[PDB]
């Protein structure tokens, strides 16, 4: 009974959780904890900068497909 | 210097700082707080505005 056919099924969802978020913004404050990685992570500016080795390098992320240097990997 | 004929009447307004005293009785006004947000953007080339 089950034919599956295309391909969609348990695959197409990995790829669109990869293709799906977009940069945060109106991230909500907390008084008492005034700072956290929530906030740091709404901060960071994500520089573009070698440190001249390979594991430094792929870690920074400049070798990024866009155009912009994307960290994370 | 001679007086014309007619009057006249002169009028003015003037202001005053003065240092007020304000009472208010309890439990007159109910207040809903709201969460606080925080938001970025005039990204800009050497500043961010938040």
């Amino acid at each position: 009974m089950k034919v599956q056919g295309s391909v969609d099924r348990r695959r197409l969802q990995r790829r669109i959780a990869g293709l799906l978020p977009p940069p945060a913004r109106r991230l909500n404050i907390s008084r008492g904890s005034e700072f956290t990685r929530d906030v740091r992570g709404l901060v960071e500016e994500h520089a573009q900068a070698s440190s001249l080795s390979a594991a430094a390098v792929w870690r920074a992320g400049l070798l990024a497909p866009g155009e912009v240097a994307v960290a994370g990997g | 210097k001679i007086h014309p004929g007619v009057a006249m009447t002169v009028v003015r307004t003037d202001e005053i700082l003065s240092e007020n005293i304000l009472f208010s009785s309890r439990a007159s006004t109910s207040m809903f707080i709201g969460t606080p947000n925080v938001s970025r953007r005039e990204a800009r080339v050497d500043a961010v505005t938040f």
